[PDB]
RNA sequence: UAUAUAUAUAAAUUGAUUAAAAAUAAAAUC
């Protein structure tokens, strides 16, 4: 039996009571407000645990089940805070032992419902520099470095390319203070990883704007075939991108 | 593509590929998808709703059907084979931007692409549907990445009023410190866990007038001398940048900060490399999704038959 | 063990009448399947006059009682094809590649989901009654299926020999 | 030791410098006398072979001392993971054939026309030893794999290459020789796999693809350890070598 | 170099008197 079910919170929350007729409020909005907490004059929600990013290389992901739906905490002391019948946030009646009892992997699990999802580790900048020096300068092949550092070859090659771009930007100082701040912030939000054919180029006399290039090919294999299927007016219309990035019909 | 409408409605409670606060709450309160007391068709429909709200909301249904690949790829724990239902979308350029944390949404990444801020191997790509091959390197203009991962720049009026309030509270603090300095210092240490000149060093600030400061931002810049924001209106250190200029991470960023496996990211340069297509492995899937394997398999059975 | 690990799913829920002289008396039949998803499954049936809740209650106990181990190949599929006739239902079920869905009739879908059969493709011929489909499904799963180890031992052969050769 | 001594009846294993010197003198006399008498170097080898063989049997019981018991005895430390005991046992209870032949050639040229005392003591201590067959070499290769000693691996595949030249190897049939060489190649592949030198393992596989039939059962370790790092190129070439069939 | 800012008043469209919502939908701002 399927029913159009308004997505009310699974946890218990303080619902509406008798309301002024002109309030025009909904329970979902109250749940929103209780999840967030008071709104600062700056527009912030400091009371929430998720307003501010972490800074100790331990990602902070939503844990509504392990929190029983209580998502408010003191911004400084970081001790839990919960709503009260008085209407002012105050200390909980009892300790929530399950917030203390977090599995090692669940700390790295982004979404509660999907256990298989996990966040990759960020390589330390020193490790990136070490890989770049080992490959570019010493000459150790990507296989050797991957075996050395427990990494995959394509990741190693991507690291080399990115460190090349980083080197160029640092040479020109194209990096800005905002970019450095974002880099340092994001780096601290994630756990840190611990260690032939015949070709003829035709003659180009002066004033020619382009050069013919002839590639050898065999009859029965070269050409556009006659009676080929026309897919343009069909859903499987083939589309590609020219090297300029222009969309073309391939 | 689909015209965005009621994407973040709390009644519907569908999680979207976004860093928004409303999306955060919708993810928070959902718990898990309810597939119980439902026929097979109803289970498939619920799985479609939940999964298709996240993976490709913009894609048209009759377009997603054509894009959908009935044959998946997989390289003791159990392999989650059917989480790869939507792995085909992970090679699209906009999805790559969103997963690289170069945008706060797939739609925002789409606008970044369509507005010419994105390059793939050094050629400006203006088409969100461009598919990334393994080893491709794609980059975004750093200003747009900083805007995506930064707080909204306040208007002049909003930040001016915020400064008004900050002056009011700073004057309050120094007043109370002057009245009762010794225990003020001791109790401040109480949180941190006597020199009477301490309160003497602190200096008042003059309340500003909105009517007189309106429309004169260079004047307002000189008129503010708070200890923390010296000579700039709040959030507008350089008012010619697209973001909160004393660069501040956007609110509610920790919940959605997943580092993808298939991409290798360089935040300092706003570059990324597409290592591979996402592949399921024993006990882990590289398709970042908020739904469990049962939901994905129900969606997969739906799309195999096209709803039959 | 029983409550936390076993999952119960109703398969059949219906009203059956026994018209007595005074009037039409209506009772509630329920057929359920309980399986731990890890190689153990059972079916249960319940009949209650006053409310279906009691029918499902007794059905749950009966399913718990008949809970039996089910042969499984790689813990994801049947060992080989099963062609089975049960009281007018013809079940043709085929093992499948890893990653293959449960591309079967719905009743078989809940049975496989409960019993941990990840991979299967099947067709139901002749009568399509859900009752008979479920009963024959469990029967063909346990009687009509033989493990490769058991087959090899009965033939006095090593698993390396009995295993199929790869051709392409 | 008890079995080698026939329960203590034979006092061979216990030694003294007195016994060493006297036996060296005796075998000096015996061998330098026999050297001239033989017609040709081949016959002198035959006499030395007969002497050493009969000497081994009189020295210690033949039955308890053989390839099989020695294999188990040397296998004890490998499973128990002590290198020193294994090498001590291997040196005390084993001799390489090519080394013996070189020693006998040296003593042949010495008598016909401390190192000489060393060679006499060597021919004397042969009573304690059994020749290194292919199986024993493969066991020492397994020891190298278990202990991850590169020097031991290099020594053993040098000694196996030398042993290929000595006549006991060439006495065997061609298929047995090729099968044992394939086994040794597989052991080398395992060693270079576990050491993490994948390129050399792929090189060994590629060089001898035609001479040896490489099956996936042999290269499963290599294929796994390559897929862990995702070397799609090396995986592809290795799998093509295996499955070209 | 402080920072869980707090107090008041005023209003507050449709439906409804709470798990009944429309609705972050509008407007406004970047
Ligand atoms: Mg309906
Ligand atoms: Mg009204």
């Amino acid at each position: 039996f399927s029913r159009r079910r308004i997505a009310y919170p699974f946890y218990p929350f303080k619902k509406l009571g008798r309301q002024h007729p002109k309030k025009h409020d909904t329970n979902l909005k109250t749940a929103m407000r209780q999840f967030l907490g008071p709104k600062n004059y700056k527009g912030e929600y400091v009371m929430n645990k998720y307003f501010t990013v972490p800074t100790n290389h331990v990602p902070n992901y939503i844990k509504p089940d392990l929190e029983r739906g209580q998502s408010l905490e003191h911004p400084v002391t970081k001790k839990p805070l919960q709503l009260r019948y008085d209407g002012t946030l105050g200390p909980p009646p009892v300790e929530n032992k399950r917030l203390q009892n977090i599995f090692k992997d669940r700390l790295l699990q982004p979404f509660p419902s999907n256990p298989h999802c996990k966040t990759n580790y960020v390589l330390s900048p020193q490790l990136k520099q070490s890989i770049f020096e080992e490959i570019t300068v010493e000459g150790l092949s990507a296989q050797q470095v991957s075996q050395k550092y427990g990494l995959k070859i394509p990741r190693v090659e991507a690291i080399v390319k990115l460190v090349s771009v980083e080197n160029s930007w640092n040479r020109r100082n194209r990096v800005s203070s905002d970019l450095k701040t974002m880099d340092e912030t994001l780096y601290r939000m994630f756990p840190v990883f611990d260690s032939n054919t015949k070709v003829i180029y035709g003659e180009l006399v002066e004033g020619e704007r382009s050069q013919y290039k002839f590639t050898n090919a065999k009859v029965g294999k070269v050409g556009y075939r006659y009676g080929s299927g026309n897919r343009d007016n069909k859903k499987d219309r083939r589309i590609g991108f020219n090297k300029l990035g222009q969309m073309v019909y391939i | 593509p689909r015209k965005a409408n009621l994407l973040k409605s709390l009644a519907r409670g569908r999680v979207r590929t976004s860093f928004n606060k409303y999306n955060l709450f919708n993810l928070y309160k959902k718990g898990g998808v309810d597939l119980k007391s439902k026929s097979l068709y109803q289970q498939k429909w619920t799985a479609k709703q939940e999964t298709r709200a996240y993976h490709g909301e913009h894609l048209t249904e009759k377009r997603w059907q054509t894009v959908f690949k009935p044959k998946l790829d997989s390289v003791i724990k159990e392999t989650p084979f059917l989480l790869q239902t939507f792995a085909v979308l992970e090679k699209r350029l906009d999805f790559a931007l969103f997963r690289a944390m170069f945008a706060s949404s797939v739609r925002q990444a789409r606008q970044f692409i369509l507005h010419g801020n994105v390059r793939v191997n050094g050629v400006k790509i203006k088409h969100p549907s461009y598919t990334l091959k393994p080893g491709d390197m794609f980059s975004v203009k750093p200003d747009k990445v900083l805007e995506a991962l930064g707080a909204k720049k306040p208007s002049f009026q909003e930040a001016l009023k915020i400064d008004k309030t900050q002056i009011v509270l700073w004057n309050k603090y120094v007043k109370e410190a002057k009245t009762e300095p010794k225990e003020v210092w001791e109790k401040k240490l109480e949180n941190f866990e006597f020199d009477p000149k301490w309160a003497k060093n602190l200096k008042y600030h003059d309340p500003i007038k909105l009517s007189e400061l309106e429309g004169d931002e260079p004047k307002a810049r000189k008129l503010i001398n708070l200890p923390w924001q010296k000579n700039y209106v709040y959030g507008r250190q350089d008012p010619k940048k697209p973001f909160f200029t004393p660069w501040k991470p956007r609110p509610f960023l920790s919940p959605f900060a997943i580092l993808p496996h298939h991409l290798e990211i360089s935040f300092k340069t706003c570059h990324a490399v597409y290592l591979r297509d996402p592949v399921a492995r024993p006990g882990q899937s590289e398709v970042i999704s908020p739904f469990d394997v049962p939901v994905h398999e129900r969606a997969y059975m739906y799309y195999l038959r096209n709803g039959k | 063990y029983i409550t936390r690990k076993l999952t119960m799913k109703p398969l059949v829920m219906k009203r059956v009448s026994n018209q007595t002289g005074k009037g039409k008396i209506a009772s509630f039949y329920a057929l359920v399947v309980v399986g731990d998803k890890n190689g153990m499954v059972g079916l249960g049936e319940g009949k209650s006059r006053e409310e279906m809740s009691k029918a499902i209650f007794k059905a749950h106990w009966d399913a718990v009682r008949n809970l039996k181990e089910i042969p499984r190949y790689e813990n994801r599929t049947i060992y080989g094809d099963i062609d089975f006739r049960y009281h007018g239902v013809k079940l043709h079920l085929r093992s499948a590649k890893p990653g293959f869905g449960l591309r079967v009739n719905h009743v078989i879908f809940e049975i496989c989901e409960c019993a941990g059969i990840k991979d299967l493709s099947g067709k139901v011929y002749k009568s399509r009654n859900d009752m008979n489909i479920a009963k024959g499904t469990i029967e063909a799963f346990t009687k009509a299926q033989k493990t490769l180890d058991e087959v090899a031992l009965g033939r006095g052969k090593k698993l390396v020999d009995v295993r199929k050769v790869y051709y392409s | 030791s008890f079995n080698m001594e026939n329960g203590g009846t034979r006092n061979t294993l216990t030694s003294s410098n007195e016994a060493a010197l006297e036996d060296i003198k005796k075998y000096r006399q015996l061998l330098d006398s026999f050297a001239q008498e033989a017609e040709d170097f081949n016959e002198f080898k035959f006499k030395v072979m007969y002497e050493v063989t009969k000497m081994q049997r009189e020295s210690i019981n033949v039955n308890v001392f053989n390839k099989i018991s020695l294999h188990t005895y040397l296998s004890i430390p490998i499973n128990l993971k002590q290198q020193k005991e294994f090498l001590r046992r291997l040196t005390f209870f084993t001799f390489q054939q090519h080394e013996f032949e070189a020693v006998i050639k040296r003593l042949y040229e010495g008598y016909r026309n401390n190192l000489i005392m060393h060679d006499i003591w060597y021919i004397t201590c042969l009573r304690h030893k059994i020749m290194m067959d292919t199986t024993l070499y493969e066991l020492v290769m397994k020891a190298a794999i278990e202990f991850q000693n590169e020097d031991l691996a290099k020594k053993v595949w040098n000694d196996r290459g030398k042993f290929r030249t000595t006549v006991p190897f060439l006495k065997m049939d061609q298929r047995i020789r090729i099968a044992k060489d394939q086994k040794f190649a597989h052991l080398m592949v395992e060693f270079f796999t576990k050491q993490g030198k994948y390129s050399d393992a792929i090189a060994i596989i590629l060089s001898s693809k035609n001479r040896f039939n490489w099956t996936y059962s042999m290269v499963r370790n290599l294929h796994k350890a390559l897929e862990e790092i995702e070397d799609r190129n090396s995986v592809e070439i290795l799998l093509d070598v295996v499955n070209k069939k």
